[PDB]
């Protein structure tokens, strides 16, 4: 069937059934078409073909991520490839012919093998052993020398080298993806020097490899069955050449460090909390597992504390502390971290404590009135909202480490602390009260550096970690939703 | 300083210091704020004129001026509160009295030189500093005030239940970007477990009337959807605060509205003894000093946490930019009235015999809440109307108004009260239509009676599959309360669903034998046994299309825009009804890593389950078109090309609009919103044009789906929690079963 709109034809399941008569291949390797395309008509692999510009201008009207490769250098030899969707099961030709159409065949289903097995599902034990074979002599693959062939057969292995080495040595993409791609581009470079290798050419160390590898792709297409004999043509000189599209799930750490320095009049332009948010990225958020994170349930004790911080982060706000959508985050994000090592180490806010009783014997309500001889009922009312949050009234343990918190973030609250006479006993240090309080709060954080920094696995402290991206990753998806709702000149929703 | 804009909004604002200008002159208007001893000699001479005027009943004109000066201020309500001098000349609700007891201007100076008094001490000597060294800078912002008073006292005179409502010194005020206060019962609240929202206090309420326990919830700042607050969302004009007309307060916010007579009256003898309690109610007063409802009011102290901004500048300029917006939604309506005249114009010339079919809206109406609603319609609006008919004349046609009306049949209750619910019977029949239309399990999950969808799912794939069957749900539920509005009786749509859905669900089953037999015959290029059988399969199924009775819309070609544009096999479950299990299957071929996401896991355009929400939309739009145009035709007597004709204007190709939002963000349910608001556009621009009685009435006759805020605090609907991407609610019980409004020229603006 041909599009409305453009010429592309499109070809779609049950209908390349008589397409293995067609190619009036060997009979030996005819009986593999059919089970080939049993495999791929059964989750719905459709086939679109067209001229260049038939298939491009398809890709524009349905919103179509293309991969057609093609370069001025290879316009003067005139070659184009398609594409193959993985996440959609489509394959993508540009003028094909006989036998790319089969080539392609083979190719998808063999890449379907490599998927599951790197996702950690189940294959056929002979699959098993093919990949497992692959992927031993991929190691030796990067480590041969080649100055002793031909000068055509060298830019070929430098091509594969620095893309395999890429995706091996990517820290943003999720692992089991890589994985797969860094296989199959280099089974592609074993067939397509297949001939020119097995001609010209001496019996070097690559060469033997491009033999080794071609016999074992022939054990994991032809599975535990008889296959054809060495040195017989696959399918009359069977090549790869369609690419892969493949996408995953972001880390926590790229979206976190996404929002870091947001700054707007409606949605803060705070200064301070800014580079205290900096500082908190190179303690915790960079020593989080590069896996993305999952939703468990995780019953256990740390997920405790950060499900009763939580709801105390909102409380506060609703009890005369309003905050800004930057301020918001960052009281969230510190807190949790604060909270995560109260629960692993009972003496973490030994310091803490000391701090907070001195507080609390020279605080009044008259410190939170802007004029302290009003007379509107409503302006006495509010200051002594904040007073009973700061005496713990409002909130009625983790309730030390919002404190520590909030003495951070909230910029009202440390004029008034600032002020406050400076003991005895740490007159020496020379430093304010409010300074103190921010020089205890890294301390804390320091500790759970070196706890994430260690032997994880040993330690037992997996888990716990586990909780804690979670809600990081939380607290960066909601600032991203305020952001971009506020993206004007006047910031109005 | 940001201090100094917040006293000179309450000085020059909230005292309405612009009633002095009428009999002093500017310069002496900034000697009294110069001068405390001017005040305290202004008030000695104006309360001994006034006595001899009063008379007898000097001591309660004094308590009532010095009762509402105070609420002016300080926000207090007290027992009985008068709004306006109008209202305490006449003493309502005091005593029996034919007229003014004192000179209304006398009252009007006082009034404003009391709540001037009432001012903090260290706000005066703001004011006092301006007034010497900013002469011609005051002089200019007490003349903006001055115009804005104008305004407000030419729509407020015209009709006398809102003349002795208004309230006095009103200037508005506007809340925190993100935050929210409601007021909800206790019960109702708990059973939701929703985690956003912190009790913040209690109701007490007063003595007169009893109700539950209710209290106050807060929310702080986070992302709303779009069109639901930062607006008064309001279809009426207003003057004063309150609503032209009725005199209901929109300006502000009020827990409740008693309006029934029989529970009015309750209220009233109740209250006779005494009043208790931190929330007293207050009354409204009819045009004979009788009271016809009450309201609730809302403590003073819980407004402090919405961080309110009260910068004066800003808030004039909101104040003329509203007011020049009311005005342009008036002058609509007069060339709406034009157009009706016309229309009626020429039928009559045409033939005497055609006046039979029309209907004095003006005149004598049976219909007693209809009749109701009439008096108290604009009394711009009317002079208008009276202008180019006649004396007490508005004649339109009564099949037109006729569908205006339909909504009455399946709705009851009240909407300034606040509980418009569809009724038992319309429920039992909607609720049955989405569970042949969907799947069975989804059913289960959408639509429980008793517990949110939150409560439901306990794991993280399952998390993906529930927030994609949302979005059909949605638009599939939207249509049919739109188009249950629009005049379409219930027991048509009831009967003619599940025969469209078995019309449409062959089609796919006979295309599929049809749509790969030219295969055959590219095969069949020889002994003319295969050319002979295929010949005869292909004619026989489209013969069988040719008879369907969805044929017409095959023809036109927007039936089967995407029909023919790819075939699968997992299509024919959406067919079948069982689109909750056609999502599990695409959702099975996410990544490992996706699929374990959960609420975090972020779907690309590229994945094939994203594509398949797509086609079930469509497939949702398959049977909208379907009903309509059977309603154009049968029941409306128009030609199959007039019928199709207003189809096309009313759908879109989403395939046009991918959306334009950040990466690393959940914008699946954004996105959906905002292609569901272009659609809702086209449909208010074809029904002014199709139909000019239907949206006139839309703004004088209260209805579900009409009217937007009525000052009680912000309720949500369907198509509210889809954009924010929240799941602790139910398409099927309580909240969730209200439908966005259907105004068509509220639609156009907002």
């Amino acid at each position: 069937r041909e599009h409305k709109a453009s010429g592309v034809r499109i070809l779609s399941a049950t209908a390349i059934r008589n397409l293995a008569k067609i190619s009036n291949l060997p009979s030996t390797q005819a009986a593999t078409l059919a089970e080939i395309q049993k495999s791929l008509a059964a989750k719905d692999y459709k086939i679109i073909y067209g001229t260049p510009t038939q298939v491009a201008e398809y890709a524009r009207q349905k919103n179509v991520t293309e991969l057609t490769s093609q370069e001025m250098e290879e316009a003067q030899a005139g070659n184009i490839y398609g594409w193959t969707n993985f996440d959609d099961k489509t394959i993508y030709l540009v003028s094909p012919s006989m036998e790319t159409l089969i080539h392609e065949l083979v190719h998808a289903s063999t890449f379907e093998e490599v998927y599951s097995f790197y996702q950690g599902n189940e294959v056929s034990p002979t699959s098993k052993q093919a990949i497992e074979n692959l992927e031993g002599l991929m190691e030796q693959f990067r480590s041969l020398d080649i100055s002793k062939d031909s000068p055509e057969m060298r830019e070929a292995y430098a091509d594969a080298i620095a893309t395999i080495e890429g995706h091996l040595s990517n820290g943003f993409v999720d692992p089991a993806i890589s994985k797969a791609a860094a296989l199959n581009e280099f089974m592609a470079w074993g067939l397509a020097n297949r001939a020119l290798a097995a001609k010209q050419k001496r019996t070097s160390s690559l060469v033997q490899m491009v033999k080794d590898v071609y016999q074992a792709i022939k054990k994991l297409i032809w599975g535990r069955k008889q296959a054809p004999a060495l040195g017989e043509d696959m399918f009359s000189n069977l090549l790869f050449n369609s690419a892969i599209l493949m996408r995953s799930q972001p880390t926590t750490q790229a979206v976190a460090k996404d929002g870091t320095l947001f700054h707007s009049k409606a949605y803060g332009n705070n200064e301070r909390l800014s580079q205290l948010n900096q500082t908190f990225d190179k303690l915790v958020t960079d020593y989080l597992r590069t896996d993305p994170v999952t939703e468990v349930e995780r019953r256990g004790n740390v997920a405790n504390a950060l499900m009763s911080a939580t709801r105390l982060v909102r409380d506060v706000q609703s009890h005369g502390f309003n905050m800004t959508a930057q301020e918001q985050s960052v009281f969230q994000m510190v807190t949790a971290a604060l909270a995560t090592e109260a629960a692993i180490d009972p003496h973490a806010m030994a310091r803490a404590q000391e701090l907070y009783t001195h507080v609390m014997k020279h605080l009044t309500v008259e410190h939170f009135m802007a004029d302290p001889d009003s007379t509107n009922p409503a302006d006495r009312y509010y200051a002594q909202q904040k007073y009973d949050t700061i005496s713990g009234a409002n909130l009625v343990t983790s309730l030390l480490p919002t404190f520590l918190g909030l003495a951070m973030v909230n910029e009202e609250l440390r004029s008034i602390i600032k002020e406050m006479p400076v003991p005895k006993a740490d007159k020496k240090l020379g430093n304010d009260i409010d300074t103190l309080l921010t020089n205890a709060g890294t301390q804390v954080m320091e500790s759970l550096n070196r706890r994430m920094a260690g032997d994880q696995k040993a330690t037992n402290v997996q888990d716990s970690i586990d909780a804690l991206s979670e809600t990081i990753m939380a607290a960066a998806l909601k600032r991203e939703s305020f952001y971009d709702a506020v993206a004007t000149p006047t910031g109005n929703f | 300083t940001d201090t100094e804009w917040s006293a000179m909004h309450t000085g020059l604002g909230k005292t309405d210091l612009a009633v002095l200008r009428e009999t002093m002159s500017m310069a002496e208007i900034r000697d009294l704020l110069s001068s405390s001893k001017k005040v305290k000699d202004e008030i000695s001479t104006l309360e001994k004129e006034i006595q001899n005027q009063a008379g007898r009943n000097w001591n309660l004109v004094q308590k009532k001026s010095k009762q509402l000066a105070q609420y002016m201020i300080m926000g207090e309500v007290g027992n009985n509160l008068l709004r306006n001098a109008h209202a305490i000349s006449r003493l309502l609700g005091e005593r029996i009295t034919n007229g003014p007891v004192a000179d209304v201007a006398a009252i009007d100076k006082l009034i404003t030189l009391y709540s001037l008094e009432l001012m903090n001490k260290s706000d005066r000597d703001l004011l006092s500093e301006l007034a010497q060294s900013e002469v011609e800078g005051m002089e200019f912002s007490i003349a903006y005030m001055v115009g804005q008073r104008t305004e407000e006292m030419r729509k407020a005179k015209g009709d006398n239940r809102t003349l002795l409502n208004h309230f006095k010194g009103y200037i508005p005020v506007e809340n925190q970007q993100g935050v929210n206060l409601i007021i909800a019962d206790d019960k109702e609240f708990a059973k939701l477990n929703s985690q956003s929202f912190t009790r913040i206090g209690t109701y007490q309420g007063s003595t007169g009337f009893r109700t539950g326990s209710k209290g106050y919830y807060f929310s702080p700042v986070a992302a709303r959807a779009p069109y639901s607050q930062g607006i008064l969302q309001n279809v009426r004009n207003t003057a004063g605060g309150v609503d032209i007309g009725t005199g209901f307060t929109l300006g502000t916010m009020v827990a409740g509205r008693i309006t029934d007579k029989p529970t009015v009256e309750r209220i009233t003898k109740a209250l006779a003894k005494g009043e208790r309690g931190r929330e007293p109610l207050m009354p409204i007063y009819n045009s004979k000093g009788q009271v016809v409802a009450y309201e609730q009011s809302v403590d003073p102290n819980m407004l402090k946490h919405l961080n309110q901004d009260n910068h004066f500048a800003k808030m004039v300029g909101v104040w003329r930019g509203r007011q020049v917006e009311e005005a342009k939604a008036q002058r609509f309506n007069d060339i709406l009235i034009e157009q009706l005249h016309a229309m009626y114009e020429k039928d009559i010339k045409d033939s005497s015999a055609n006046k039979s079919q029309y209907v004095n809206l003006l005149g004598k109406i049976d219909d007693p809440v209809l009749a109701d609603a009439i008096n108290l319609m604009n009394i711009e609006t009317r002079h208008k109307a009276e202008e180019l008919f006649g004396k007490d004349e508005l004649w339109v046609r009564r099949d037109m108004l006729n569908d205006a009306l339909g909504y009455r049949a399946a709705s009851i209750g009240d909407v300034w009260t606040g509980n418009s619910r569809w009724s038992p019977s319309t429920l039992d029949t909607v609720k049955k239509m989405f569970l042949g239309a969907f799947g069975n399990k989804a059913y289960h999950v959408v639509m429980n009676a008793e517990n949110t969808i939150q409560n439901l799912v306990k794991d993280a794939k399952t998390v993906i599959v529930v927030k994609a069957v949302v979005v059909p749900a949605v638009n599939f539920l939207a249509n049919i309360y739109q188009m249950i509005g629009r005049g379409v009786p219930v027991k048509d749509i009831a009967v003619n669903i599940p025969r469209k859905t078995s019309e449409i669900n062959q089609y796919i089953k006979s295309r599929l034998r049809q749509i790969d037999a030219e295969a055959e015959l590219r095969a069949a290029e020889g002994n003319p046994n295969l050319v002979r059988k295929l010949k005869t399969e292909i004619q026989s199924i489209t013969d069988s299309h040719r008879r369907m009775s969805i044929w017409p819309l095959i023809e036109a070609g927007e039936f089967s825009s995407i029909a023919d544009a790819g075939i699968s096999r997992d299509d024919l479950l959406v067919a079948e009804g069982k689109i909750h299990e056609y999502m599990e299957k695409l959702a099975n071929k996410l990544p490992e890593k996706v699929r374990n996401a959960g609420r975090y896991a972020l779907i690309a355009k590229d994945t094939a389950l994203f594509q398949g929400i797509q086609k079930t939309v469509e497939y949702s739009d398959f049977i909208a078109k379907a009903i309509i145009y059977d309603d154009l035709v049968k029941r409306k007597k128009k030609s199959s090309s007039e019928a199709l004709g207003q189809v096309t204007e009313e759908f879109i190709n989403y395939d046009r609009l991918p959306g334009r939002f950040r990466g690393y963000m959940e914008s699946m349910g954004l996105m959906w919103f905002y292609n569901f608001k272009i659609r809702s556009i086209k449909v208010a621009m074809s029904m002014i044009r199709n139909n000019p009685v239907h949206s006139l009435i839309a703004t004088v006759v209260p209805a579900p789906t009409m009217f937007g805020n009525v000052g009680l605090p912000i309720q949500d609907n369907m198509l509210t929690m889809l954009a924010e991407g929240r799941l602790d609610y139910s398409l099927g019980f309580g909240q969730g079963l209200r439908a966005p409004t259907l105004n068509p020229w509220f639609n156009l603006t907002h």
